[PDB]
């Protein structure tokens, strides 16, 4: 439901399989494929 | 042979007669198209005559008694008188084949009808778009194929062989089409099509390789699709089998085929063409054009012809078939005359169920109109009838073995001479390994530069008795320099185009001589189609050796101790004395060469000039532009010491200094025309300069040289250093296309501008410096060095900042994911557009663009691709592909043409307060001073809870909002 896009869009299942694809579809040739995730605010990521 | 065959052939001999050869002008030859249509054309009148032909080859084959010899008689003279009416035709439009050969222009093209009772112009130019490549294409491969078979003055080969200089240009000459009309959009305009380009390539390859095979990157370029404006025509059987056989990849072919059964086969044929609308209830029967509003109209109901079932059966019948479904399928014949089958022009929909058809598509019963028999149609039935029975074979229609295109070609290999150009060179050259001869030894064999091998075709094909002045100037690339020529009863080596164009800063460096050598041959080793084996001479130049001049470059030294190896340059390589390559060579004869501030008076500043070098140059644009080949007053002048400046910074290899002394002398590249041409040849959009928009000339078509010069010029505003680099990276795409063209896939517009700017960005991280400095030292770079950098560029090869940089890497190379134009043509069903940065999209460009289009790509990618940022670029890319992402999910349409930068920017508010608060420096992010993007979220990567394209996705939905109040999502 648009909410759910609003505010959370990766927890929901069915949209992160679409986002993590859409990911590959645009930049899978850059590619643990794992560059092309990012799960860490860059605040956690940046504090080492 | 008349016990049961005999009787069907004279079965076969009154179909022939009764529905082609009963319509023949007995003073001419031609054949009308109908009795509405009086006027001959010679696409029409070429195909209508394969039937005649193959009777007449199946008569002879079994002609012993008379009347047997005098039916196959009848029916070769007839096909002769045929094609002899179609020349005199062309013959009487000399002054047209003249003016065409260099100015390939529209209106300077042979009729495609002409009067069937006088050989004659029955219209003006003016008045049918005359210009098909393919019609003069086919009826020079069967003018081929029928002399191939023994069907037989020197001034009309003359005149072929200027015609074969007229179609020798279909790569990059727009044509009015197989159908005549240009586009689909139907305005007259004159559009590429592949049918003509295969055509042209068959025609050629029937009757210079170059061109030949330029023609062989179209077709494997467009295909599947037929042109800019067509998803799939199904004329492109015409190609990728009968007649013309032009493409030898098989996965192409059958891609090419399974294409037109999915699209436009139907129930009644196969249409044209989506959105043809030909003979249609639904188009305006006495209006001429198209609005481009109603080539919806036209969808799902487009007339299906049965014309290229011929085709489908055709082949078939030259590669073996249980196709025998075509067969069988073409009872929709209309009598069963007496009995004759009368095959139909096209089935339109019946107009009351134009929206049973339209919903429900390839369902209704359709209506036969048009031609009745279509003579074009019906010689193809008639020919595929005789080859299915047995009384042809495909050996006899085709006895050029067209047909073999298909079987894979082995590797070729090139044979090579190093021939030394002096004595000394030479002797430098054994020192070191490579035992060659010199090009005073290689005598009675005379080695001349390319030059003079496109000078010498310049007197092929003339006779001035009917004013034809032999071949346009071309240029001949390695395919033509690599055969041996026999003129004047001695033989003529040539040259690589590369060698003799010493004009530029590419041959100063003997790494691009080496790049340029290795690109030849790979093209070399894909290429060669012929008979011999292909023949590159490398004469080693002192311009090729070391400084000291006792020592030969590491470079090229390196690059013929591998030919010696046997490879080099993808290909493998046979390295020898010219003399014994005679007998294993393309020896093609020439036989038409045979005889038979303050202080404004610039009195004296140029006195401060009499030793940096980089200084000496520098007052020299003040001295040339405010003063260039004005005088010093010292026995010179300012473009006189420009060019002895030009030569000592040439000698001392400063690359900075060279490349800026030949910008501000306007050195440009002679075989530029031919990169532009080349990169073009691929489906592949070129724009010249910096990135905003006017500045950035965007190139579509083939430009002649002068143009496309002009064009780069005024592409870079004044600003020098930049004009140069348009030339050069050019030149280096269009080298790593003509050898690796796989780094150029998902690649559509070349950005040259975008493309620099990337270049200066990697010198500055690499090697890291600042940006500017950068920038500079990219002209200290040797043209090697700048290849390499564009290489890498491509490949994206490197010597937590990463994501920016591959972000900018691919918006500068204008890289689109594979299936995005498709999916853009998606979301536009949905919205009413797309806007980015102010410009729109609309909807409407969909209702006359088929998803497929290469013509619905470039308007996408004018109004996308034209943003300056490389990065920007490739977010408004995501939030595209997340708007069509989405757009599935959600179950409704908005009324809003959306703007995708606002949910780049929506996104960009939403990283400043999602980042801020998971508790991130306020500094940390860091706003762009041209996109107002924070530098962190470029640095984002895709996917994940903080990913760059989450928060388009929390964007998006938080930009259709107020758009869409309501949004029941799936
Ligand atoms: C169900 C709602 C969403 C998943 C939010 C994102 C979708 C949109 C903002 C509209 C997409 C529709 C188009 C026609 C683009």
């Amino acid at each position: 439901t648009r909410e759910i896009v609003i505010r959370d869009p990766y927890a929901l299942r069915p949209l992160r399989r679409l986002i993590d694809a859409y990911a590959f579809r645009i930049y899978g040739h850059w590619v643990n494929r794992a560059a092309l995730f990012e799960n860490t605010p860059k605040a956690v990521l940046l504090s080492l | 042979s008349r016990s049961n065959s005999g009787v069907r052939l004279d079965g076969y001999a009154r179909l022939v007669q009764q529905t082609i050869l009963c319509h023949q002008n007995p003073v001419t030859g031609l054949l009308p198209a109908s009795y509405d249509q009086k006027d001959a054309w010679v696409r029409d009148n070429v195909y209508s005559i394969l039937a005649v032909w193959g009777l007449g080859l199946a008569y002879r084959k079994n002609a012993d008694r008379d009347e047997d010899k005098a039916k196959a008689y009848e029916l070769e003279q007839s096909v002769v008188k045929l094609m002899r009416g179609l020349l005199h035709c062309m013959i009487r439009q000399v002054d047209k084949v003249e003016s065409f050969k260099y100015s390939q222009s529209t209106k300077d093209s042979l009729h495609a009808k002409y009067n069937t009772k006088t050989c004659a112009t029955v219209v003006g130019d003016d008045q049918w778009g005359h210009l098909q490549l393919d019609a003069t294409s086919v009826y020079l491969l069967f003018l081929a194929q029928m002399t191939a078979s023994g069907l037989h003055s020197l001034d009309e080969v003359n005149f072929i062989q200027n015609l074969v200089f007229y179609i020798e240009a279909a790569y990059k000459t727009a044509d009015f089409g197989i159908w005549e009309r240009g586009d689909k959009t139907n305005q007259g305009i004159s559009e590429l099509n592949a049918s003509s380009v295969g055509m042209a390539k068959a025609a050629l390859e029937a009757l210079l390789a170059d061109e030949v095979q330029h023609c062989q990157s179209i077709l494997n370029s467009l295909l599947p699709r037929a042109s800019t404006s067509k998803e799939v025509d199904a004329s492109l059987l015409s190609v990728v089998s009968f007649p013309a056989f032009a493409v030898e990849d098989s996965q192409l072919v059958e891609l090419t085929k399974q294409e037109i059964i999915t699209k436009l086969q139907g129930r009644y044929g196969c249409c044209r063409f989506l959105r043809d609308g030909y003979k249609t209830p639904k188009e305006d029967p006495n209006r001429l054009y198209y609005e481009p509003a109603e080539l919806k109209l036209f969808e799902n109901i487009e007339c299906e012809w049965p014309l290229f079932w011929t085709y489908f059966i055709l082949d078939g019948v030259f590669s073996g078939n249980a196709e025998q479904v075509q067969e069988y399928k073409e009872a929709l014949e209309a009598v069963l005359k007496n009995g004759v089958p009368l095959l139909p022009e096209l089935y339109s929909v019946p107009p009351d169920r134009v929206d049973e058809e339209y919903q429900n598509p390839h369902t209704v019963d359709r209506v036969p109109m048009g031609k009745l028999p279509h003579m074009w149609g019906q010689s193809l039935y008639i020919l595929g009838s005789l080859m299915a029975e047995g009384f042809l074979a495909p050996g006899e229609i085709d006895p050029l073995n067209r047909r073999f295109s298909t079987v894979p070609k082995p590797d070729v290999v090139v044979q090579v001479s190093i021939l030394a150009e002096t004595e000394e060179i030479k002797t430098i050259l054994k020192d070191k390994g490579i035992y060659v001869e010199t090009i005073a030894e290689v005598y009675p064999i005379r080695v001349q530069p390319a030059r003079i091998l496109s000078h010498i075709y310049s007197s092929l094909g003339c006779n001035n008795r009917m004013k034809l002045s032999g071949r346009p100037y071309r240029h001949m690339g390695v395919l033509g320099t690599s055969k041996l020529y026999d003129i004047r009863k001695t033989i003529f080596t040539f040259t690589p185009q590369f060698i003799d164009q010493q004009q530029f800063y590419l041959a100063l460096d003997n790494k691009m001589i080496v790049e340029m050598l290795r690109t030849d041959l790979s093209y070399l080793c894909s290429r060669w189609r012929m008979t011999g084996q292909p023949t590159i001479t490398f004469p080693i130049s002192h311009s090729m050796l070391d400084e000291d001049g006792t020592s030969l470059n590491s470079s090229i030294l390196a690059a013929l101790r591998k030919m010696q190896d046997g490879y080099f340059g993808g290909a493998r390589v046979q390295t020898g004395k010219l003399s014994e390559f005679l007998t294993t060579s393309c020896c093609t004869h020439l036989s038409f060469m045979d005889p038979g501030s303050g202080e404004v008076d610039f009195k004296a500043l140029v006195l401060q000039l009499k030793e940096q070098a980089d200084i000496l140059y520098m007052l020299y644009t003040m001295k040339g532009p405010d003063w260039t080949e004005l005088y010093n007053e010292r026995s010179a002048t300012v473009r006189e010491l420009l060019t002895e400046l030009y030569g000592k910074v040439g000698e001392i290899r400063h690359w900075g200094l060279i490349r800026y002394i030949s910008g501000i002398l306007r050195k440009k590249v002679e075989a530029l025309d031919e990169a532009c041409t080349d990169l073009l040849s691929h489906q592949k959009h070129l724009t010249v300069g910096l990135p905003p928009e006017p500045r950035e000339k965007t190139i579509s078509a083939p430009l002649p040289y002068e143009a496309l010069t002009q064009l780069i010029d005024e592409a870079s505003e004044g600003d020098m250093s930049i004009s140069i680099l348009t030339q050069e990276i050019m030149v280096y795409l269009a080298m790593y296309m003509r050898t690796q063209p796989g780094l150029f896939a998902e690649m559509f517009r070349l950005r040259i501008g975008l493309i620099i700017q990337v270049m200066a960005t990697e010198l500055a991280h690499s090697l890291r410096c600042s940006a500017e400095e950068a920038t500079e030292g990219l002209m200290n770079l040797s043209p090697s060095a700048m290849k390499n950098l564009l290489h890498h560029i491509l490949s994206g090869k490197e010597f937590q900042g990463q994501w920016q940089r591959r972000r900018r890497l691919d918006g500068a190379l204008n890289r689109v994911p594979v299936g995005f134009y498709q999916k853009v043509w998606k979301v536009l069903q949905k919205c009413h557009g797309l806007s980015v940065e102010g410009f729109v999209l609309p909807s409407s460009t969909t209702r006359e663009m088929t998803p497929g289009e290469i013509k619905f790509s470039v308007h996408v990618e004018s109004v996308l691709n034209r943003v300056p940022q490389p990065e920007y670029r490739q977010l408004l890319v995501e939030a595209i592909l997340v708007l069509t992402m989405l757009a599935d999910i959600e179950i409704h349409s908005i009324g809003s043409i959306i703007a995708v930068e606002k949910i780049v920017h929506i996104a960009n508010d939403l990283f400043l307060q999602e980042q801020k608060t998971l508790g991130a420096d306020d500094t940390m992010l860091a706003k762009d001073p041209a996109s107002g993007i924070c530098t962190l979220l470029y640095d984002s990567a895709p996917s994940g809870r903080f990913g760059t394209m989450t928060y388009l996705s929390k964007a998006a939905a938080t930009y259709v909002q107020e758009f869409l109040p309501h949004s029941i999502c799936a």
